[PDB]
RNA sequence: UUUGCUCCACACAAUAUAGAUGGAUACGAAUAAGGCGUCCUUGUGGCGUCGCUGAACCAUAGCAGGCUAGCAACGGUGCACUUGGCGGAAAGGCCUUGGGUGCUUGCUGGCGAAUUGCAAUGUCAUUUUGCGUGGGGAUAAAUCAUUUGUAUACGACUUAGA
RNA sequence: GCAGUCAAGCGUUAUAGCGACAUUGCUUUUUGAUUCGAUGUCGGCUCUUCCUAUCAUACCGAAGCAGAAUUCGGUAA
RNA sequence: AGAACUGGCGAUGCGGGAUGAACCGAACGUAGAGUUAAGGUGCCGGAAUACACGCUCAUCAGACACCACAAAAGGUGUUAGUUCAUCUAGACAGCCGGACGGUGGCCAUGGAAGUCGGAAUCCGCUAAGGAGUGUGUAACAACUCACCGGCCGAAUGAACUA
RNA sequence: GGCCAGCAUCAGUUUUGGUGGCAGGAUAAAUCCAUAGGAAUGUAGCUUGCCUCGGUAAGUAUUAUAGCCUGUG
């Protein structure tokens, strides 16, 4: 145990191949890929699968996601689409708790009043069972 | 505003025994066509001896970027009006479009040089084909192979007055 | 640690209007001196512009063309 | 959304917090501010101390007891900041100011209550990193407040008790989360997931 | 702002530019044609009276110094850029403080002279100690015990701060004289010398080490071959 | 400018272990341990191998990179302190009144006691900082040795001893009494 | 000064004004870092996982929530008692033992509701210097006037007297 | 102050015209010798506070500052 | 200061400029609704703690009148320009080595050797090296730097402008 | 029939949304496709130095086991 140890602090990096999620504008809530770096504050992104047009965007308009995939620098839209499908970015995204939180929020917002009543009835039944388990243990 | 580029072609009014005067073309960055035509007459009177009253505008056309989704490096040669005279300035701007580079240049002149749109003249905006001809460090630092950088201290915008949790700046 | 008096930056009406009159008098005097005074009255290509050679070649070819344009 | 909002003053910037609290009081919200000694003022400590000595300069010449009253405590420093943003000579302004309480430390009964933050006034979210800032407790001590050590000892005691409480709550959270996991495979849980819960 | 401000001196000598490098380059490439044997000599830490004595003793020949890269470029760095055939070997054989001897004499005569030439010299750092020297107890003299103190003159007081700080020798000024409480051993024989000890020996004027030119190789004009000499390369 | 990324390297020898977390550096070596709080500086430490540690600044300016080089120097000084030590030799000199320097213990607080400086009746007391050892030179006249791992502690203690014996209201061209640092160096001299 | 005074319960009574109308729902510290879970040789440790808002969590069905029959389970919850522990920063609250007494929508049934007429806040939540019922507890001072002079313009102050 | 000299800049293709810093003449000459028109408001006493542009007191820095004493300067009301 | 012409105000409220003779909007019956001007939108205070690109940290910043203090002066603050130069036949910074010979050049001095002074300031050998940039000595010595080389290895320096 | 209101269908003024059909321009420029060239912030392959069982440093190599740029249609 005589080896030096320095904490890493893994940061999500701005780089070619980084998947971003857009938070405001015409393509809000969609996934795109960083294709090239313009400067500290702007990059070029392409979203061919989700329908995001190839564009220069400010980094204050997207959130960097943990996902990344292999991509040549400055690669055109069709190449980005091919490499994105090959890396299967959509499935790795959908498996994340971030994506599940987004979908759960959307489903809750889409519930009707009858469905909210059904939800309450189900919650009461689950509560009864969970309390009964909590008593014995 | 957000800039567009126009070609403005004008000429002198034809007179007796002088048909077909020479046609003069100029590339103008402006927010709209009225401003573009005004700047064209300003430069034509400043350079030649032609007046707006004695001339006409033959054509004015918007010029679009050929490859608006390709990142390019631009050399911008400008000069600004001063008491000591015309002063050349060369700047380097990395962007996907000439109009974006020119908008950045005008904002930068306002920020640093305290200069206005009416005081700045654009002499040439040229795309640098080869990266070896780039000679400003603030642009050359973004030409590194496999460039990766983080964004430390993320500040998240809040929609509510009060937060029930201490925030994090992790990214 | 004894803190002194700080000069007020609240605007004074009398001073503001007096500075207005001062500036008008100064501008009129400067214009008069400019109409009176007797004092005698092209930086080129920047050294860092990359296509200096193309600019110079084009200006030389323009000069050669213009040399014969007026003659014939 | 609460009848009473308890704001933890630690790490907040004095002017931006005073602005939000003044507006909330005028719109009719009861606010309790705690831990006024951990508030922050942007700028270096000597700058803020100089500003307080300018305030200390101000006084009525013919009778010092009529003059501006210089309260040294951190809660009173924040109160001065807030009263400057409230129109306090009107009845509406006084009624607004009476919806606010400011404390050093966390005295009872607020120590067992939830405490919130104001993100638009937080120092780590607002100040650019590397900029210097002052802390209200040290400023108050340098200008004459005499209870920093008492409040520090009481805060240490409160922290020990709150840490024991959180340990018990965390153990119970683990038990409830465990027992809730084993019900996730039933038909009721599947239907709840289909509906989004 | 906030940059180091360069010192300005008002002296009578300016710096040499590229023209001096070109001039030495031209002289080398002319001497290559003029003379027949070109010898590469290593002359590190040589004193100017010694070098001028060497130039005088080789009257009628040429001794050229200068930058090593300049000399190698003049001789030709590579095979396609050499001034004469198989001169690149001689060019790459240069190292350190390099001199070129352009001459017309016999190989045996040049070898005999450079084998027999030796002079007393100051001992350089990273060299073997030629003796074991100690400053004697009491008042410190100019030679420090090499000559009898009765003949010797005491060390001037202005050298005391230099001895105390730079040489790290414990000295005190008593009645304007530099004194040491105990004898101070400077170096033991057969011990690698550092800058401080070499400076102390140079200050006291001890010159026990020997100087000798190193001869790497030579190139023959008509034979167009290089022969390794290996003289004083121990 | 706002350089994108500026970094420095810190070399770790074989007998030294470095543990850095939330900018609290602990260096453990053959002579002991040292600890440093660097939380007043925004840097990132990264481990490249067991012999190399990088310290970096992202999107920094002139003041930030000046702080970066300062950080590298401080950590290297810690490594030198725990592997070789630091040693300051001082000499005290006088014209007429001998200067008396001793180690005294006031409730186990370890003061350096200085007496008879220019015939003063005042007793000067300079506390010994923690981690600093005071020795009096053998077969050397009127010399103190201050040794330890922390160069800041050793040099500050030496400065305290030098400043406690200022000559006041007297021409210093004439009056030369004082205690002066005569050498700065290391403890270990294996070579 | 025609039983004055104050609390502990059961009835009537009135009342709830800077603004109730499901619940203010408790670690601390850092932010160029942390939370949680797990393991070890317990540390500045390894592995896993989380954030990108409370858009949460808990509550939440029944004449403003009535009357009754069952089934499953030994849980949840209110009230009045009672067991013990802790809390002084303004503690006036937090936790806990045992039995009793009600509800339970965890599931399946049977009765009731209407006419406030097509809306009209359509009145719903603690404390109560009030009274009638009562079982229990405790039976003072201060000021004026007189008096002292450590006080004093007058008040005030400071003394004394069944 | 007036008159001049220099020349870093300003100016310009016409060594015109401006012009900081430096500098000379007069005032004012060599051996430390030897009161001249306020034309219209001034001052006490008692007592308080403020400024610092500091005389003393505190602490510092410089000087042929040996000591003693002094000079010039900094913080300081 | 003297002329000439043209506006504004006195007789005139209203919005804004915190406040106000000459400033910015706009001129006035009594109301309702809509939209604006000038000025503004952290809180006082109606209205984005909006979006975007840069700059600035002041031991009493600035949020002002575009006049003065103001000499476009001073600064080892910071940012962007411009023009010159050096540079892998080696950039700047550092460390090391050389830094010589006629010669202690002539006059002068008690002394004076590059370095108290006055005049010349040359010649040779060079990679380069002043009849010497300073420290130093009574005079020498020693050190230094002008200049040159070895190690190192990619940009650096100077003057101007904003 | 006096007081206070609710809804519907209209009219006048006005404010705030959803959605459709057209016209111009380099008859948008782009993306996409085909084709002809080309280069590196040089993809695959090949050489060498000596490197943790092949991961690298430096040459070649223009599409190859990635791609990009320019013109033309
Ligand atoms: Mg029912
Ligand atoms: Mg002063
Ligand atoms: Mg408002
Ligand atoms: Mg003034
Ligand atoms: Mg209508």
């Amino acid at each position: 145990s005589t080896d030096s140890i320095v904490k890493a602090s893994n940061w999500r990096l701005v780089e070619v191949g980084r998947v971003v999620l857009i938070k405001k504008g015409q393509s809000a809530g969609k996934l795109a890929a960083i294709v090239e770096i313009i400067d500290q504050k702007k990059v070029l992104i392409d979203g061919p699968k989700a329908g995001v047009p190839r564009q220069a965007i400010n980094l204050g308009q997207v959130v960097l996601t943990p996902l990344t995939f292999a991509l040549p620098r400055g690669a055109r839209t069709a190449t980005v689409s091919k490499k994105w499908a090959a890396a299967a970015v959509c499935e790795k995204w959908a498996a994340s708790s971030w994506a599940k939180k987004i979908a759960q929020r959307e489903r809750r917002a889409a519930l009707t009043d009858f469905e909210r009543f059904q939800v309450m009835v189900l919650r009461k039944q689950k509560r009864y069972t969970v309390k009964k388990a909590l008593a014995k243990a | 505003a957000h800039f567009k580029e126009y070609q403005v072609i004008g000429r002198r009014l034809p007179t007796e025994s002088v048909p077909e005067p020479k046609l003069f073309r100029m590339r103008i960055f402006a927010s709209n066509e009225v401003i573009a035509k005004s700047r064209y007459w300003y430069f034509l009177q400043k350079l030649h001896k032609v007046k707006k009253a004695s001339g006409e505008i033959v054509s004015i056309n918007q010029i679009n970027e050929a490859h608006p989704t390709k990142v390019k490096n631009f050399g911008v040669w400008v000069r600004y009006d001063s008491r000591s005279g015309t002063h050349n300035m060369y700047k380097e701007i990395r962007d996907v479009s000439r109009v974006a580079a020119v908008e950045t240049l005008y904002q930068d002149m306002a920020a640093r040089h305290r200069a206005r749109f009416r005081s700045i003249h654009i002499l040439k905006v040229a795309e640098i084909e080869k990266t070896a001809d780039v000679k400003r460090q603030y642009v050359k630092q973004f030409l590194t192979k496999d460039l990766k950088f983080p964004l430390p201290h993320r500040v998240q915008k809040s929609t509510k007055t009060f937060s029930y949790k201490r925030p994090s700046t992790f990214y | 640690m004894r803190v002194r008096k700080r000069q007020s930056r609240r605007t004074s009406t009398k001073l503001k209007e007096g500075i207005k009159k001062k500036a008008s008098a100064h501008r009129k005097k400067e214009k008069k001196m400019a109409k009176k005074d007797v004092t005698w009255r092209d930086p080129g290509i920047p050294s860092n512009f990359p296509y200096k050679a193309k600019i110079l070649e084009e200006i030389e070819a323009k000069k050669m063309k213009d040399l014969e344009e007026r003659e014939l | 959304v609460e009848p009473v909002v308890v704001i933890d003053g630690k790490g907040h910037l004095v002017g931006r917090l005073a602005s939000v609290v003044a507006k909330q009081l005028l719109n009719g919200q009861k606010i309790v501010v705690v831990r006024a000694e951990e508030l922050n003022i942007s700028g270096e400590f000597f700058r803020n101390k100089l500003k307080y000595h300018d305030f200390l300069r101000k006084a009525t010449a013919f009778n010092k007891t009529r003059g501006p009253f210089h309260f040294r405590a951190p809660s009173r420093i924040f109160y001065k900041a807030l009263r400057g943003m409230v129109s306090h000579k009107t009845a509406r302004g006084k009624a607004a100011l009476e919806r606010l309480k400011v404390f050093e430390g966390i005295p009872p009964p607020y120590d067992k209550k939830k405490r919130v933050v104001v993100p638009q006034a937080l120092r780590v979210l607002r100040l650019k990193p590397g900029r210097k800032y002052t802390t209200l407790g040290k400023l108050s001590t340098s200008v004459g407040w005499k209870y920093e050590d008492v409040v520090a000892k009481l805060e240490a005691k409160r922290k020990v008790s709150s840490a024991e409480y959180y340990a018990k709550k965390r153990a119970f959270t683990k038990k409830v989360a465990s027992a809730n996991a084993t019900a996730a495979e039933s038909d009721v849980a599947k239907q709840l997931a289909a509906l989004g819960y | 702002r906030s940059k180091r401000s360069k010192l300005v001196t008002l002296a009578q000598t300016d710096k040499k530019g590229r023209e001096n490098k070109e001039r030495i380059f031209d002289e080398v490439r002319e001497a290559l044609d003029t003379y027949r044997y070109v010898w590469v000599l290593h002359l590190d830490d040589v004193r100017t009276p010694v070098l001028q004595e060497i130039r005088t003793s080789w009257a009628g020949s040429k001794l050229i110094m200068g930058k090593r890269k300049v000399l190698q470029k003049a001789l030709g760095e590579k095979r396609e850029e050499e001034y004469k055939e198989n001169l690149y070997q001689l060019s790459k054989l240069c190292s350190g403080v390099t001199g070129l001897l352009f001459t017309d004499e016999d190989v045996n005569t040049v070898k005999e002279y450079f084998k027999s030439y030796v002079r007393s010299d100051y001992s350089r750092p990273n060299t073997k100690a030629p003796l074991t020297f100690t400053i004697p107890e009491g008042i410190v003299y100019s030679r420090g015990g090499q000559i009898p103190a009765e003949e010797d003159v005491p060390m001037i007081h202005s050298l005391e701060p230099t001895m105390r700080n730079k040489f790290e020798i414990p000295t005190k000024i008593k009645a304007g004289k530099i004194t040491i409480d105990s004898p101070y051993l400077v170096c033991t024989e057969g011990e690698k010398l550092d800058v401080r000890q070499a400076l102390i020996l140079k200050q006291f004027g001890i010159a026990a080490s020997e100087f000798k030119v190193k001869v790497s190789a030579y190139y023959d004009n008509d034979s167009s071959t290089v022969e390794s000499t290996n003289i004083n390369m121990e | 400018m706002k350089y994108i990324q500026t970094e420095q390297q810190i070399e770790v020898p074989e007998g030294v272990t470095v543990s850095i977390k939330s900018r609290i550096v602990k260096v453990v070596g053959p002579r002991g341990t040292l600890t440093k709080n660097l939380k007043h500086i925004d840097v990132t430490f990264t481990k490249v191998n067991n012999q190399l540690i990088k310290v970096a600044v992202h999107n920094g300016g002139r003041k930030h990179v000046a702080a970066l080089r300062t950080v590298k120097s401080l950590v290297d000084n810690m490594i030198t302190g725990v592997t070789k030590g630091y040693k300051y030799k001082m000499r005290y000199v006088y014209a007429h009144f001998p200067i008396n320097v001793n180690i005294v213990e006031k409730d186990g607080a370890k003061f350096i006691e200085v007496r008879n400086f220019l015939g003063d009746k005042k007793i000067r007391n300079v506390p010994v900082r923690d981690g600093v050892t005071i020795e009096f030179s053998t077969n050397v006249k009127d010399e103190i040795v201050l040794s330890g791992n922390s160069v800041e502690d050793v040099s500050q203690n030496a400065a305290d001893l030098q400043q406690i014996c200022r000559v006041r209201n007297k021409d210093i061209r004439k009056f030369l009494d004082g205690i002066y640092v005569s050498h700065k160096g290391f403890i270990t001299e294996d070579l």
